[PDB]
């Protein structure tokens, strides 16, 4: 699996440091194209970053900051596109990688494939053991069209550098090694050429190429400038539709593709939504609507009528800038079955904000979320009323899509709570991103959740530390109800099973339905207890009805 | 090709009136009609789409109705900002075509212009041509006949009219029939003067200027 | 906030080429088609074409087959309308707008760039003051101003006394002469009880001319 989503945490420091490296491993392990930003921060002196050795392309910016590791192994990184830029300016940013006062800290940049920076510039500052950055011909790396192609570099040092390998033609090198010489691709080309593989006109790259090439065709690119149409580099993706040019009537085009990142795609990847206009997104464009199409796949169809009203969450529409659920906005979710956006519960939710007269959210008010079935963004709970021992107001939440992730990484975060179990008894799917559950001191029934089953891609995981130790829980006589298949549950009681062993009466696991010897006599329909018409004569040790209606009764 | 025909072309209402504009498709365009508003200097704003549906935040008084061929825009009660031009457009069928447009204009009590006349400057008379004006100032309504007359006889085919947009405060117009001729034809006639017909005037008046002592 | 900005308008000789840009922000560019709509002086709205950022493909008005071409540069969320073999009928304001539902009605429209196609060589306005007469009172009110003849092209921003006079100003919209040059008359109505005290100066500004011909307007020798 070549493509993965990067983070969005910047210089903020990891909310749970003990699982920080593990998050990074899971994210980038065996990934080559990084949608979004590669942020490598706060990595301790010894950290094995082997998992990064496969990244070719970073879509956003690269931030390497606040690390003590001597080396980050990004030798295969070729292109960084700069779709978003650190500090709105930098495609690459290397900062404060030293010891917080044998010494730790980044020593060589070792970016030996970095041949292309498409947009934005380079920031290098406060790295006391770093060598050879003042050696690179940065003009060559920045694309011909990079309008923010700038440099800010610091060469303050606490060690003496060695010269580049004698094998390096000029002063140029990404490190002490011979395989570290900077390879030039722009400043040494014949004619107008944007990129090349040598001095000769025949060494020129195709106009559609991006990092350089192995030959003159558009199938020889090291990277695509615009799109990767199944091996061939092009400017656009094949239209979804073929036109007449006189009538301008359209047949569907079987060759047609959707734009996803920097590649043409037959169908948009899992969590995304295809678009009548030929794209893949996470928010339907205006006057379009999310519909569960005739597969199961989500899709953005046009609305004939005005689009039906929808519950927006945090980070969305009129709550775009809102940090948390408060008494000031909680009623807004009343009745909502699906929230387009995210919900975050912070300490400021529950202790009020005096400042701007916002009453503390009282716990009974959380009952609004009892109708909620789906969240498209993320759930974030860093505070929760002490009087409530579980998240069972989310009782009916079936999916958290993760189309928006917290810090760009986590779709479910539960930290610092002192709930005793989760109680999210309907949660069947975390659509993308990680679950992080740390520092909930009384929390049990974590190991009982089959997280394994909630996920939808290999980069997902439950990161967890500093909760109540499982042996301490069992030791306090705590367990899935006997009626929970394979031992899995979200809490105590027959209501909390992931899959009901016998039969479902309401949301309750029961050993027996009420078929022969019950109070309200019931019928079974695909492992479910369902009542007859209240006016069906109960039978003595026999079937009372065949169905729910009056024609199905026995008398 | 499809024509959208708007009626009326211009219309005069006062603040608080209900205002209805028609737009007639030459050919059945189900409900594929939108409605736009436009003011001088500004760009169009979308008001109604799908013939009958308000765009986000468009005030409630705006309503679009109808289907098929005959379409209608109704401002329930006019408000000072509404005075502008309204276009309709069918998008149902290619190529997409807009109506020729409707000017909604602010109606007031009938007024009369304060006729003027202005002579060519000292710096202009040595060029090769000359220009004499007729500035009609602050009048209502727009309907006004203007015909120049040099000394005795009338003239036709050398003057062009120019009218302001409605005044923002006192809601009147103003005209200027700029009369242009050659210097060789200028040093040949004594007194020029234009005559002004207006629904407000009882008499087509004249205002004097003399070439002999000015 | 959604915004669109057309740029690249100007004056071209008939036959000549020209290119217009439309830069866009406040929305996912790759999620909408975008369009050019034009507006000839005093007339209405003619639709031009619809380019798609994903496909690169346009849907164009038959009127323009083989003259106007559309291009997208999604790296800078910009459209481009390329006009060749330009003629009179093309002289217009060129709005860039967003194709909404990829049905063909449009919500956000840019300010619009003006294109003028004429053979007339760029010529600066010559300002001639309009000095009031002796019998120019309606009962105690007079009028004056500056007339800007034989200029090209549109527009000229006229103002009065650097900027502090706007009360009663009537900048008459120009009319294109047979000469292909422009002429107007800017008039202001000011109290007649004070003519030989306040120095009335007009501030003429032609952009393609780089000219700034200021003229004082004083009473006539009658
Ligand atoms: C463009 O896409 C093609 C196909 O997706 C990429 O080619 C693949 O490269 C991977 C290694 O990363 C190999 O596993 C496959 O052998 C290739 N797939 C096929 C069948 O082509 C290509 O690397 C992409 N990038 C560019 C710029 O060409
Ligand atoms: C790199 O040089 C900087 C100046 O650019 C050093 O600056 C100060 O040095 C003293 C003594 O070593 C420190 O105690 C101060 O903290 C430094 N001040 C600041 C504001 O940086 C710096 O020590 C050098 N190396 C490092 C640690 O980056
Ligand atoms: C529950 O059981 C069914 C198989 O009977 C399966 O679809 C699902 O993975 C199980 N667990 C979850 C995710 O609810």
């Amino acid at each position: 699996t070549q493509v993965c989503t990067g983070t969005d945490m910047k210089l903020r420091l990891p909310a749970s440091p003990e699982t920080h490296l593990d998050m990074l491993r899971h994210l980038y392990q065996g990934c080559q194209v990084v949608q979004g930003n590669l942020e490598l921060t706060y990595l301790p002196t010894n950290a094995s970053l082997s998992f990064l050795q496969d990244i070719q392309e970073v879509q956003g910016y690269v931030l390497i900051a606040h690390n003590q590791v001597r080396q980050v192994p990004l030798q295969r990184l070729r292109i960084v596109r700069g779709t978003q830029l650190f500090e709105d300016n930098y495609a690459l940013a290397v900062l404060d990688n030293g010891d917080p006062l044998s010494p730790g800290g980044l020593r060589e940049l070792q970016l030996r494939s970095l041949t292309e920076i498409l947009k934005g510039g380079v920031l290098i500052q406060r790295n006391p053991q770093l060598c050879y950055q003042d050696t690179i011909l940065w003009k060559d790396i920045f694309h011909k069209n990079n309008q923010l192609a700038l440099t800010l570099i610091d060469t303050n040092r606490s060690r003496a550098c060695h010269p580049c390998s004698p094998m390096c033609k000029g002063s140029r090198c990404w490190g002490e090694s011979s395989e570290d010489c900077q390879s030039l691709t722009r400043t040494v080309c014949a004619g107008g050429c944007a990129r090349c593989k040598g001095p000769l006109p025949t060494d020129c790259c195709h106009e559609q190429c991006a990092a350089g090439c192995t030959g003159p065709k558009h199938s020889d690119c090291l990277a695509c400038l615009h799109f990767n149409h199944s091996g061939i580099c092009e400017l656009h993706c094949p239209a979804l539709v073929t036109y007449n040019t006189d009538t301008f009537e359209s047949m569907p085009n079987p060759e047609g593709r959707y734009t996803f990142g920097a590649s043409c795609v037959t169908a948009c990847p899992y969590n995304y939504l295809s678009t009548d206009v030929g794209s893949c997104t996470l928010v339907c464009p205006l006057h379009n609507q999310e519909v569960t199409a005739e597969d199961g796949t989500q899709r953005c169809e046009k609305c004939s009528k005005p689009c039906a009203r929808v519950c927006y969450g945090l980070g969305m529409e009129h709550l775009r800038e809102v940090r948390a659920v408060t008494s000031a906005n909680i009623q807004e979710f009343a009745g909502c079955k699906k929230i387009f956006g995210s919900l975050a519960f912070l300490p400021e939710s529950f202790d009020g904000d005096p400042a701007s007269n916002t009453a503390p959210l009282q716990p009974e008010q959380l009952q609004v979320f009892e109708t909620l079935e789906e969240i498209t963004g993320y759930l974030y709970i860093s505070a929760w009323p002490d009087s409530l021992p579980d998240l069972s107001v989310f009782q009916n939440l079936q999916v958290i899509r993760g189309r928006i992730l917290h810090n760009g990484a986590y779709s479910l975060t539960l930290q610092g709570l002192g709930i005793s179990w989760l109680g999210l008894r309907s949660l069947r799917e975390l659509g993308s991103g990680l679950a992080l559950i740390h520092h909930n001191t009384h929390l049990c029934f974590v190991h009982t959740v089959p997280w394994d089953q909630l996920f939808r891609n290999p980069h997902q995981a439950l990161l967890h530390t500093a909760n109540r130790p499982e042996d301490e829980c069992v030791g306090e006589g705590l367990a899935c109800h006997q009626l929970c298949a394979r031992g899995h549950c979200w809490g105590p009681g027959p209501t909390q099973c992931v899959n009901c062993s016998q039969f479902l009466r309401g949301q309750e696991c029961v050993e027996e339905c009420r078929v022969l010897q019950g109070l309200p006599r019931e019928y079974v329909n695909a492992r479910h207890c369902l009542p007859c018409h209240p006016e069906c004569q109960p039978q003595n040790g026999s079937v009372t009805c065949f169905g729910p209606e009056a024609d199905q009764c026995v008398a | 090709d499809i024509q959208m025909t708007q009626s009326p072309s211009s219309l005069s209402a006062s603040v608080g009136d209900r205002v209805t504009i028609t737009c007639k498709a030459s050919q059945d365009v189900s409900i594929g009609v939108a409605w736009y508003q436009q003011k001088p200097g500004k760009a169009p704003k979308l008001l109604i789409y799908s013939a009958s549906y308000r765009y986000t935040g468009v005030p409630s008084r705006f309503s679009g109705s109808g289907s098929g061929t005959d379409f209608t825009l109704t401002i329930s009660s006019l408000q000072p900002e509404d005075f502008a031009t309204y276009y309709c457009q069918q998008y149902y069928i290619y190529p997409y075509t807009f109506g020729q447009g409707t000017k909604v204009e602010i109606k007031r009590t009938v007024a009369a212009p304060s006729v003027f006349i202005f002579p060519p400057s000292d710096e202009q008379l040595k060029s090769g041509t000359a220009s004499v004006v007729c500035l009609l100032n602050n009048f209502y309504p727009r309907e006004a006949k203007v015909q120049w007359k040099v000394d005795n006889a009338l003239q036709s085919g050398n003057s062009q009219e120019s009218v302001t947009e409605q005044d923002s405060k006192d809601s009147t117009y103003s005209l200027s029939s700029t009369l242009t001729l050659s210097k060789a034809d200028y040093e040949k006639h004594k007194v020029y003067a234009c005559e002004v017909t207006h629904q407000g005037l009882s008499s087509p008046v004249t205002k004097s200027f003399n070439r002999g002592e000015c | 906030e959604v915004q669109l900005v057309e740029s690249g308008g100007g004056l071209v000789q008939p036959g000549g080429s020209l290119r217009l840009s439309c830069a866009a922000s406040g929305f996912t560019f790759t999620d909408y088609t975008m369009d050019w709509v034009r507006q000839a002086p005093g007339k209405g709205l003619e639709w031009v074409a619809d380019v798609n950022p994903n496909s690169g493909g346009s849907i164009y008005n038959q009127r323009f087959k083989g003259r106007f071409t559309l291009s997208v540069d999604r790296s800078k969320n910009t459209l481009y309308l390329q006009m060749n073999s330009l003629r009179a009928e093309d002289t217009a304001v060129y709005y860039c707008a967003r194709n909404l539902g990829p049905s063909f009605y449009f919500d956000y429209w840019g300010q619009g760039t003006l294109v003028t196609v004429s053979s007339a060589s760029t010529k600066g306005p010559s300002v001639f003051p309009l000095a009031p007469s002796s019998k120019s009172t309606s009962g105690g009110t007079a009028a004056l101003g500056c007339l800007v003849k034989d200029y090209f092209p549109e527009p000229v921003t006229v103002s009065w006394n650097s900027g502090a006079l706007t009360s009663g100003v009537h900048t008459f919209p120009a009319v294109l002469q047979s000469s292909g040059l422009y002429s107007l008359s800017s008039v202001v109505t000011v109290p007649s009880s004070s003519l030989g005290t306040q120095t009335y100066i007009c501030n003429v500004n032609h952009k393609p001319s780089n000219t700034k011909v200021d003229k004082k307007v004083e009473p006539k020798s009658c």
